[PDB]
RNA sequence: GGUUGCGGCCAUAUCUACCAGAAAGCACCGUUUCCCGUCCGAUCAACUGUAGUUAAGCUGGUAAGAGCCUGACCGAGUAGUGUAGUGGGUGACCAUACGCGAAACUCAGGUGCUGCAAUCU
RNA sequence: GCCCUGAAAAUGGAUGGCGCUCAAGCGUGUUACCUAUACUCUACCGUCAGGGUUGAUAUGAUGCCCUGACGAGUAGGCAGG
RNA sequence: AAAUAUGUAAGAAGUCCUUGUUACUUAAUUGAACGUGGACAUUUGAAUGAAGAGCUUUUAGUGGGCCAUUUUUGGUAAGCAGAACUGGCGAUGCGGGAUGAACCGAACGUAGAGUUAAGGUGCCGGAAUACACGCUCAUCAGACACCACAAAAGGUGUUAG
RNA sequence: GGAAUACUGCCAGCUGGGACUGAGGACUGCGACGUAAGUCAAGGAUGCUGGCAUAAUGGUUAUAUGCCGCCCGUCUUGAAA
RNA sequence: GAAAUUGUUGAAAGGGAAGGGCAUUUGAUCAGACA
């Protein structure tokens, strides 16, 4: 009982029915995978200016 | 059976360029990458540690991370009918700053100019790129140039 | 023929009336299409829509979430509009005057509101008072706080609550969920 | 018409404003026996230049 | 007309500007068209036979 | 390919900064319309020079009318043709009134005797034979004997009705 | 311009054979008490800068030189190729139409450019 | 090139058949003409979309009105009946 | 070292300036990252198109496929076996190819009038026993793609070279 | 030397024959012709005349005639098999 | 007191099936609408 092994036939047909969905961009992407030594400090840095820009509104 | 290892099929792809084997020249290491930098990816075979996968050869991405001897490049790989996001950890030897954007970047600086050059003048700019236009009327002379007449040529052999 | 480029005969995919069968609702909707059609005020067509909204896309606005909104910069005299039921919140202690206009006030909500010298207004009275919705503040409730959306998007590494009946250990918290039992998510 | 034939500064807008023309089959036929060849090869497709008019009329 | 004559007069050749405008007519039916042309056909709004549109001629059209 | 016209075509390679005014070349081309004439021009030019239409420019296209179009003329013709097995140079002589006439029948003859379609033919030269006795083909010399006459034996009047009441007669 | 120390690009820098190199500098060169290393003070280590030399290194120049680099309608719009046809041909294959387009070849030109610092008739 | 030789199978039989030979054959040209559920104009049905209109003192507001584009269909979905 | 095919970029999430934050980093308020304050509008930065774009939930059937042109592997070969891209058949009638799942043409609401495709027009059969130049005579002529086959090799048949 | 003509193209030049269609239902628009009153071919057919007033037209049905039409259901890549 | 199926009567068609589609002739039958 041999049968068909594998084909790509008609697959792009299907991908194109509903997309190839352009990759979707975000301003402010994530820091995922960003070096932690950086990120540790970067946290404190923002905390800092946040505090400052609070004291700016006194 | 079949074979599909990490570097399979990559014979000529990771090969080294004719008469360009040996050390990687020292500029490859003096170059300086920042986040947001666009880089083109091309594996250097002599450098085994931190190679991209074959898929990402000739691919272009954006730096999202900078580490001691590496940059993290994010690529959009598309699978099925959609793109997913891939962070690649690459060594500085498989990466170069991309020229994919300097023409733009050159053009902006240039556009800002002849816009202020025009503003400070009397507006009148037109600075979108237009594509190749058809050429205009023109007159061709014969002073020094009469048309030579050619005909097709009989069949021959030389052998 | 035509090399079509877009599904032929597609329905807009938006409601056009409520699905509900309530006269009163059908009346409110009757009012507001008229307003929406002849006032060019954008506030009216927003409402006209929401009146078609299914109960899910109508989460309740709490009376505390109302008091917050009035704490906006320059908002405390606006009259909030809510195209859904409004409910009471034992957790605020100080509630303001204002004028809340809605589809339903729960007993407690209307209570509390009024105790503070406020006023509960039906959407049709809101109409006569503010035909272009002058001075209105439209609030929406939290759509995504539904228990159901907890389970939407279920899959590996998405951390999103099994569709599960009984829970506690012994209930899907072993192989696949920890590093020491095969693998984790 | 003018903005169209002179290809004016606003041709994109002008030309798009016009719905694609929907003309009939050439009245007295295509002049060729087989359509799907180049004009040069005695068939109907391709750039046939100033000869487009003779056609477009018959079909309009 | 007078440019062409004035040139012949002068022993020369007047080459007209290449055309800026063309007019396209879809000539083929609806089926068995390969993707890339078929996409372009659409882009030029020629999605049914014998319909037709004007096309401003640049390299990029 | 149809009923022929004859065109002078003129192209040149596009001008460069460092080579403005390229060289200008002419071809007499026998074609039916002149869209085909320009095509043919480019066909041959690329078979002679480094150009292609892309980097060249037609400068002029002009119809050449036969000079003495009611003068019976003996044409010698030179043609490069392509058969099935191989390719072949060939010389024919055609007697007619215009070169355009002549080229029309050449093509017919190459279709009939050699099954040569249009694509596979190259007119090399078509030129008027001045003095007879330089005419070289007996199927034409035949037609220059002095005081030449001939009957047209076995007449065939074409019937205009399905039936006839006569019985025909091919006298003439 | 020369030279040196650190370089970038990594043969227009390499290869072969000749020849020229002022001044400085590099060099070769002298020595074995000391640290140091060798079967061997040849390399490596120290010490002198004194006793010597342009021989080599090095730099440059010559060559119908090898190589390498650059150019060109030199070959070639060739080979190959995307598109088309109820084109040819028993076939093998081949023409034609709208496009893209090499490599060898041939001929010509060339033979390191250059950054920082110190130095020099 | 066309034609002929090369050229052998089983019920009687197939350029589709008749038949055609300056063809009703082969190559090539030029016109006219025939006719698809396709193209163009129009009517009508239905689907989808955009507008308009609660103003009584008459009858459907899920209505009434204007306008445009679209219509193949197994498995299968949904809708109105 | 091509052709086809393939990554990215073509701005407001933009380009500059002024000088805060930190525990990171520098010889160094050096840098890095995130900011504050300020300067420049649609020729705001190619084309064409856009009966709009984005997003979410749920569920059917299906998970034997087969064909054509091109690329292509095994096989002498196959109406054989297996891949690549696209187009189809499957699921689809209509006109053409006599006939035919897949070729050509063209994709279907009920109809009138017109024009056509592909293919035809002696008669069957709607439509020129039209026009034009050649070629061919077969005691086994020939007659339109897919397609329903013929080869080497020969002819002082005839044509043109 | 000086015309003609062919060919290709243009005219918001004039004009004949034939066929299908007549959706809509006060007005409302954009126009055209008039010195004007007014007229009109300008946001979809009217006028005039005749014949039958019934099986005349039309429906239904049987038959004949031209062309066309294989047995449904099913599994299947593929069934009239 | 249906259907399959049957007898009689009446009408019609039938050169190796019958039934079907578009169309019209012919026969039979019939609704309407007219004033
Ligand atoms: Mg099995
Ligand atoms: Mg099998
Ligand atoms: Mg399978
Ligand atoms: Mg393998
Ligand atoms: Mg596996
Ligand atoms: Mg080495
Ligand atoms: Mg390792
Ligand atoms: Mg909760
Ligand atoms: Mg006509
Ligand atoms: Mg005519
Ligand atoms: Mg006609
Ligand atoms: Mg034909
Ligand atoms: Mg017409
Ligand atoms: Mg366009
Ligand atoms: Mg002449
Ligand atoms: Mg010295
Ligand atoms: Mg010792
Ligand atoms: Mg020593
Ligand atoms: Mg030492
Ligand atoms: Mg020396
Ligand atoms: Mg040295
Ligand atoms: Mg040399
Ligand atoms: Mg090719
Ligand atoms: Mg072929
Ligand atoms: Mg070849
Ligand atoms: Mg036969
Ligand atoms: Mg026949
Ligand atoms: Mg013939
Ligand atoms: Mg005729
Ligand atoms: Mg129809
Ligand atoms: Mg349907
Ligand atoms: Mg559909
Ligand atoms: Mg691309
Ligand atoms: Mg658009
Ligand atoms: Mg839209
Ligand atoms: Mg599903
Ligand atoms: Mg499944
Ligand atoms: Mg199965
Ligand atoms: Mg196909
Ligand atoms: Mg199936
Ligand atoms: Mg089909
Ligand atoms: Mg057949
Ligand atoms: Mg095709
Ligand atoms: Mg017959
Ligand atoms: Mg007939
Ligand atoms: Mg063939
Ligand atoms: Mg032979
Ligand atoms: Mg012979
Ligand atoms: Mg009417
Ligand atoms: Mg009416
Ligand atoms: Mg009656
Ligand atoms: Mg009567
Ligand atoms: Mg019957
Ligand atoms: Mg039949
Ligand atoms: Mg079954
Ligand atoms: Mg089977
Ligand atoms: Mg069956
Ligand atoms: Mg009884
Ligand atoms: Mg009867
Ligand atoms: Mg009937």
């Amino acid at each position: 009982a041999k049968s068909k092994n594998h084909t790509a036939h008609n697959q792009t047909r299907k991908a194109h029915r509903n997309g190839i969905k352009k990759p979707k961009t975000y301003k402010y992407p994530s820091l995922k995978g960003v070096d932690p030594k950086f990120r540790r400090n970067h946290k404190h840095a923002l905390h800092g200016t946040a505090k400052a820009l609070a004291a700016a509104k006194k | 059976g079949k074979s599909h290892g990490y570097r399979s099929r990559t014979r000529y792809m990771f090969q080294r360029d004719f008469r360009k084997h040996g050390a990687v020249h020292l500029s490859t290491y003096l170059k300086v990458y920042k986040v947001g930098d666009i880089v083109d990816i091309k594996a250097n075979g002599s450098i085994q540690k931190g190679m991209p996968h074959k898929f990402y050869q000739g691919k272009t991405g954006v730096v999202y991370n900078v580490t001691k001897s590496s940059v993290g490049v994010i690529i959009n790989k598309m699978v099925g009918n959609r793109y997913l996001e891939k962070r690649l950890n690459l060594r500085v030897e498989h990466i170069k700053h991309s020229k994919c954007r300097q023409e733009f970047l050159e053009r902006v600086k240039a556009n800002a100019a002849k816009r202020a050059e025009a503003k400070a003048q009397g507006v009148a700019v037109q600075l979108k790129r237009q594509p190749a236009q058809p050429r205009e009327s023109r007159i061709v002379s014969t002073e020094g140039n009469v048309p030579q007449t050619l005909a097709p040529v009989p069949y021959e052999t030389f052998i | 023929g035509i090399d079509h480029t877009s599904k032929q005969h597609k329905r807009s995919g938006h409601r056009t009336a409520p699905k509900s069968d309530n006269v009163y609702l059908k009346l409110l909707v009757k009012l507001y299409t008229f307003l929406a059609r002849r006032t060019d005020a954008p506030f009216n067509k927003v409402v006209l829509k929401a009146l078609f909204l299914s109960k899910i896309n109508r989460p309740p606005v709490s009376v505390s979430r109302i008091a917050r909104a009035l704490k906006q910069e320059g908002a405390a005299n606006k009259t909030v509009v809510v195209v859904g039921t409004v409910t009471d919140d034992a957790r605020i202690f100080e509630f303001p005057k204002t004028t809340v206009a809605a589809l339903r006030f729960t007993a407690g909500a209307r209570a509390k509101i009024v105790k503070a010298g406020g006023e509960c207004i039906t959407l049709d009275q809101l109409a006569v008072r503010a035909p272009k919705g002058q001075n209105t503040l439209i609030l929406r409730g939290p759509r995504n706080s539904r228990e159901a959306v907890r389970h939407f998007g279920m899959g590996p590494h998405k951390g999103k609550a099994p569709r599960i009946l009984s829970t506690g250990r012994k209930f899907e918290r072993a192989r696949g969920r920890r590093r020491s039992k095969g693998f984790k998510v | 018409i003018h903005e169209i034939i002179t290809v004016g500064p606003h041709f994109k807008q002008a030309n798009n404003f016009l719905w694609p023309f929907k003309l009939s089959n050439p009245s007295g036929g295509w002049g060729v026996p087989r359509k799907f060849k180049h004009f040069i090869q005695g068939g109907s497709f391709g750039n046939r230049e100033e000869f487009i008019n003779k056609l477009v009329k018959s079909m309009n | 007309i007078q440019a062409k004559r004035d040139a012949k007069a002068a022993g020369s050749y007047y080459v007209e500007a290449q055309h800026k405008l063309v007019f396209v007519v879809r000539i083929k039916g609806i089926n068995k068209i390969p993707p890339k042309p078929r996409k372009v056909l659409q882009l030029l709004r020629l999605t049914r036979i014998n319909s037709g549109t004007f096309v401003k001629v640049t390299k990029a059209t | 390919m149809a009923h022929f016209k004859e065109y002078q075509v003129i192209g040149r390679r596009l001008p460069t900064e460092s080579v403005p005014e390229p060289k200008l070349f002419r071809m007499r081309i026998f074609a039916s319309n002149e869209v085909i004439a320009k095509s043919r021009y480019w066909y041959f030019l690329q078979k002679l020079h480094k150009v292609k239409k892309a980097s060249g420019e037609i400068v002029s296209i002009n119809q050449i009318n036969e000079a003495h179009p009611t003068k019976v003329k003996n044409f010698g013709v030179w043609v490069r043709y392509d058969s099935r097995s191989g390719t072949h140079n060939m010389y024919k002589e055609i007697r007619d009134v215009s070169r355009v006439a002549a080229v029309e029948t050449l093509y017919q003859d190459m279709a009939a005797r050699h099954r040569a379609r249009f694509r596979s033919i190259h007119i090399l030269k078509v030129a008027e034979i001045e003095k007879t006795a330089d005419v070289k083909r007996q199927y034409v010399k035949q037609f220059l004997t002095k005081d030449l006459k001939f009957p047209l034996p076995h007449r065939v009047q074409k019937s205009t009705k399905t039936f006839s009441y006569k019985r025909p007669s091919t006298f003439y």
